[PDB]
RNA sequence: ACAGUGCCAGGUGGGGAGUUUGACUGGGGCGGUACACCUGUCAAACGGUAACGCAGGUGUCCUAAGGCGAGCUCAGGGAGGACAGAAACCUCCCGUGGAGCAGAAGGGCAAAAGCUCGCUUGAUCUUGAUUUUCAGUACGAAUACAGACCGUGAAAGCGGGGCCUCACGAUCCUUCUGACCUUUUGGGUUUUAAGCAGGAGGUGUCAGAAAAGUUACCACAGGGAUAACUGGCUUGUGGCGGCCAAGCGUUCAUAGCGACGUCGCUUUUUGAUCCUUCGAUGUCGGCUCUUCCUAUCAUUGUGAAGCAGAAUUCACCAAGCG
RNA sequence: GCGGAAUCAGCGGGGAAAGAAGACCCUGUUGAGCUUGACUCUAGUCUGGCACGGUGAAGAGACAUGAUCGUUUUUUCACUG
RNA sequence: UAAAACAAAGCAUCGCGAAGGCCCGCGGCGGGUGUUGACGCGAUGUGAUUUCUGCCCAGUGCUCUGAAUGUCAAAGUGAAGAAAUUCAAUGAAGCGCGGGUAAACGGCGGGAGUAACUAUGACUCUCUUAAGGUAGCCAAAUGCCUCGUCAUCUAAUUAGU
RNA sequence: UGCGAGUGCCUAGUGGGCCACUUUUGGUAAGCAGAACUGGCGCUGCGGGAUGAACCGAACGCCGGGUUAAGGCGCCCGAU
RNA sequence: GAGGUCCGUAGCGGUCCUGACGUGCGAAUCGGUCGUCCGACCUGGGUAUAGGGGCGAAAGACUAAUCGAACCAUCUAGUAGCUGGUUCCCUCCAAAGUUUCCCUCAGGAUAGCUGGCGCUCUCCGCAGUUUUAUCCGGUAAAGCGAAUGAUUAGAGGUCUU
RNA sequence: AGCAUG
RNA sequence: GAGCAGAGUGGCGCAGGAGCGUGCUGGGCCCAUAACCCAGAGGCGAUGGAUCGAAACCAUCCUCUGCUACCA
């Protein structure tokens, strides 16, 4: 028989995300001294659509 | 998966559209042929918590 | 079919009759070190699967019964394999069945 | 210090790989086994002889149902005797087998091959020859001996399985048995292994590969050695027509019919067969169009009616025209 | 039965017309696609053993009639390299 | 062969908390989902809306627990033997053993008697299964018998309703 | 009564058969299917059956003469 | 002035005529009639996915006129119990479709039938024949007042029921 | 515990 | 046509040394009926054979029910 479409979704040919517009890793800040010690603060700039 | 022909999928195949094996597998299958309800513990309408 | 247990024939060593024990013959157990088993094993070894033929059309339901014949004489010991025909039911030495009476 | 990796071991594993999926056959399939055997017949008075020809049987059973010897006679019938009788047991007479001999059938058998007792293990060990199928190969089965050791009987004798015709199985592998046996390799000892000879574990497709389907998505080599459509022989069946005359026809066998029987024709039904056609003869119906046949519905000419007229039945020449 | 040069335009009766070593059926100890409770295998995967692979402390043990000491099997807790 | 097929929104199951789920890869601290995190990713069935979704866990699957007899490989342990070897105990997963699950694959009877004219038979007895087809629907694109029976449509209908 | 016999090697093709008088099984029957004996066709031409694989006669080197077989002798067409 | 909204151009497609053509304009075209036409829309270029693989709103569809496994070279002059063909003359001899065995029935082995080469002898032996003796057979015929198995019709007896 | 009918 | 299965108390069934529940009859309880209690009766589809002996085993008939009957 044949590859069938669920196993060929493994491989990433044509099942690779599309991912050109996306603004980038969601991701909280690295942790350091002044998170682990006290605290810093930020303004929020932009709320955005991905 | 019944729509297609059996040289592409463990479920197609037959004069009538009809699974023809039990849908449940265990979880130890080979690629290919895992498809359906994987390791199901349980199946049917859900009655109750 | 009946055998009696104790039966007065020949024997070979002696050159003259004499009685000898009854039992039946049952085939031993296989060893693992006969040239042929061993040139099996060795060949089975590997990639390849399966060999030798294996048979599947069994067609006899019967055996051959084989009696094992022990010389009673204490210093011959002699022994003989003596084949009979091929029966179903076999025993050694049953009941003496008698004629004229109820059943 | 467990995930993990390296290497082994067990399980699962049509995800994937390789392969197989008997034969015979009034085409193949389904059915059956006519595939290994036995009895009667076919079978044509030596022997041999075919079909999915007819009627059957077999893959067993037997410590005796094998081997001797002795003593008796069976099936059935008649006549009698308390309960007793259609049928229990006893007695006499007749009784060529009309019984029995494990089973299918055929043959054979009466101081026995049958029945009852006594003793037993010739159903044991061994080398050759021969018959049956046959290629004069094998197996299986069988027959005459010969050499041991025995059984039985007073003895002559008889007996190495079943009264005869069936009841069974190679190479390779394993297993048991046998010898003060041979080899186990530079020599020696002991385990082990391998030899030699005889049994067993089985191939039923029975001279003996280890083996499931589907393809209407299909392919190749061929086949008229082989089906489906047409043509050919045949005519059971289908259709049509005669001969006889029980009865019907209120009378009256035959105006019209015609049972029980029996003789044909036809190839517009279906079968039966498989002769031509598989390096292709375009399958059912409808349309269109021509011609031909008569086993005559109507029309022309006639004969008979249970033909008053009318209408309607049977028949004759007749396919010109509808 | 019969038959008479050479031809033109039509025609679809016949050449069992032409095209394609029948695609149906059967045979072949020829195949392929697919399926599974066919036979024999196999990737993957689950589980066990040995190695990498160390440091302690206790428990249950085999040991060197009770206990001690030092050899090892295993369970648990802790450590880090 | 354009369709009644496929897809579709909707509905309903199943796996997965990241050393994970599913999958690729000859191979590596390889790779896709993943610039992802359950309102997500992956795997199936049915097929808008309306109204419903009956019973069966015996079979075949899938799944949860590991202590009763069980079985169960390699390695390790012990013993006997001159040794090869043999024997014994010990004994993982997996099968058996015990639960669950059908919006998993699937399945869902027969025979007799009886109501005051007949005819049906609500009712009764009985053999039986894991359960004996519930709500609905039809000579249907599903009914052989069959051109079923009645009505309508027509002068006449194997058609249609 | 007739006739020269015995014996050894090596060996190709064949292993689809068919028909007829008498015997004969299945079948209603068959240009059907299956057997026995002998002879044919296949492998074989020739005279006759108008025509024909197997029917009747007869078997074959190239020719002259004669005579016959089976079948024939109105004409086709040799012979009343 | 919304809508996977309607009619309908361009575009995209391909229903019916089962029209044209069917050694064609053409190895899929032509005419009329058709479907959709703001969206799951049409389209160039770039780019990724490669053969037991790809990709597939799923037809086993497409993957360079090739797809139920592309194309190229090689292994390879692959195997065939099956088709077809098999080249000069004359002379002599001249068959078989049968037996047994085989996963054998379109094929082989084996015996038979044939030919070739001889040799040992001859100028006693043999025979698809009759005769004279001697055995063997159970078919045609016949028989049922003889056995077995059928089977028709009358008689005469009796107490045997 | 079970207790139908005129 | 070929294959298979089943014939037994009035009606549904079990089953080598003739029964079950229901139905029926008789007596109880009850004013009476059904319910309940105590008892009784009622019979291997046909034929032949094997076996000492069979409803059962083996064959042949008479009914009945199911599965097939493809491919062109
Ligand atoms: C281009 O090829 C064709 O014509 C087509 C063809 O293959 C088609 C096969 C099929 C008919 C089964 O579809 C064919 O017709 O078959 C054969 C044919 O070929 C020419 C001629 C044959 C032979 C003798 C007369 N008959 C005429 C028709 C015919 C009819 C049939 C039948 C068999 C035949 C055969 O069996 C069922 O009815
Ligand atoms: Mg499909
Ligand atoms: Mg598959
Ligand atoms: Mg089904
Ligand atoms: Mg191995
Ligand atoms: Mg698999
Ligand atoms: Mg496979
Ligand atoms: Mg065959
Ligand atoms: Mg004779
Ligand atoms: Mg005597
Ligand atoms: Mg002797
Ligand atoms: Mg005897
Ligand atoms: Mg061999
Ligand atoms: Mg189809
Ligand atoms: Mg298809
Ligand atoms: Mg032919
Ligand atoms: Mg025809
Ligand atoms: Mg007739
Ligand atoms: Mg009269
Ligand atoms: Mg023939
Ligand atoms: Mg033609
Ligand atoms: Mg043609
Ligand atoms: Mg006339
Ligand atoms: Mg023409
Ligand atoms: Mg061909
Ligand atoms: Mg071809
Ligand atoms: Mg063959
Ligand atoms: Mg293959
Ligand atoms: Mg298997
Ligand atoms: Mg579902
Ligand atoms: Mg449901
Ligand atoms: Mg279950
Ligand atoms: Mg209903
Ligand atoms: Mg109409
Ligand atoms: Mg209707
Ligand atoms: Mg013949
Ligand atoms: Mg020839
Ligand atoms: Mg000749
Ligand atoms: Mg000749
Ligand atoms: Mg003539
Ligand atoms: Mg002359
Ligand atoms: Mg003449
Ligand atoms: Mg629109
Ligand atoms: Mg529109
Ligand atoms: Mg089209
Ligand atoms: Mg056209
Ligand atoms: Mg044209
Ligand atoms: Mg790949
Ligand atoms: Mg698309
Ligand atoms: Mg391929
Ligand atoms: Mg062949
Ligand atoms: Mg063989
Ligand atoms: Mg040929
Ligand atoms: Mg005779
Ligand atoms: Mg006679
Ligand atoms: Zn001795």
């Amino acid at each position: 028989g044949r590859v069938i479409r669920g196993q060929r979704k493994g491989a990433g040919s044509v099942f690779r995300a599309h991912v050109k517009h996306r603004k980038g890793a969601a991701r909280l800040r690295a942790v350091d001294f002044a998170e682990r010690h006290g605290y810093i603060k930020g303004i929020v700039k932009d709320i955005i659509h991905d | 998966g019944v729509a297609m022909n059996p040289v592409e999928h463990p479920f197609g195949g037959g004069n009538h559209q009809h699974i023809g094996k039990p849908s449940t597998i265990r979880r130890d299958a080979p690629a290919g042929r895992k498809v359906g309800l994987i390791a199901a513990r349980r199946t049917g309408r859900l009655r109750g918590t | 079919v009946n055998v009696p247990k104790t039966r007065r024939t020949f024997c070979k060593k002696c050159g003259k009759h004499q009685p000898h024990k009854v039992t039946q013959y049952k085939k031993g157990k296989d060893s693992l070190y006969a040239q042929g088993k061993r040139r099996y094993d060795r060949k089975q070894s590997g990639y390849g699967g399966q060999t030798k033929p294996i048979f599947r059309k069994k067609a006899k339901t019967t055996k051959k019964i084989v009696l094992r014949l022990e010389c009673v004489e204490p210093n011959c010991r002699s022994k003989r394999m003596l084949a009979i025909k091929r029966c179903k039911h076999f025993e050694l030495g049953g009941d003496k069945k008698r004629k004229g009476q109820v059943i």
